[PDB]
């Protein structure tokens, strides 16, 4: 229970970046050393429902209000204010999976557009303001309603 | 200014109907 969400922002991060043509450990640093579990790790299949919600959380959103990156609009000096606003009056409501769900969402969303526009160092930027809520803003409630294994248990 | 409160809102719905608790 709860090990390095971390990995888990990393992961989602740089799998969705990976999936608009874009290299996390290009310009991520992940704070340490790109490894990721091979296979058979308890975090590892953290990481499997998130990639999994996230894509059918982002495919929900990208079917109904189409993407992200295309809607969204973040600079050198409001990046940091972009993100804590929609994760604001996000989790301002009340946090839970779905709020979750779309924290990740935004988050991996940010960094290409980041990285589109001309912010690719926004992408580590970003991966320190989304892990750091995510540990400090929510991970509590993570751990409050069962934590990674119930997200896990909903979606994988 | 009436970017991110309306990227929020629509991340919230998506939330709710991709939400639940457990099982």
């Amino acid at each position: 229970m709860s090990q390095s969400n971390r990995e888990l922002v990393v992961d989602f991060l740089s799998y969705k970046l990976s999936q608009k043509g874009y290299s996390w450990s290009q310009f991520s640093d992940v704070e340490e050393n790109r490894t990721e579990a091979p296979e058979g790790t308890e975090s590892e299949a953290v990481k499997q429902a998130l990639r999994e919600a996230g894509d059918e959380f982002e495919l929900r959103y990208r079917r109904a209000f189409s993407d992200l990156t295309s809607q969204l609009h973040i600079t050198p000096g409001t990046a940091y204010q972009s993100f804590e606003q929609v994760v604001n009056e996000l989790f301002r409501d009340g946090v839970n999976w779905g709020r979750i769900v779309a924290f990740f969402s935004f988050g991996g969303a940010l960094c290409v557009e980041s990285v589109d526009k001309e912010m690719q160092v926004l992408v580590s930027r970003i991966a320190a303001w989304m892990a750091t809520y995510l540990n400090d803003h929510l991970e509590p409630w993570i751990q409050e309603n069962g934590g990674w294994d119930t997200f896990v248990e909903l979606y994988g | 200014g009436g970017t991110m409160e309306n990227l929020s809102r629509r991340l919230k719905v998506t939330g709710d109907l991709f939400d639940i608790m457990s099982g």
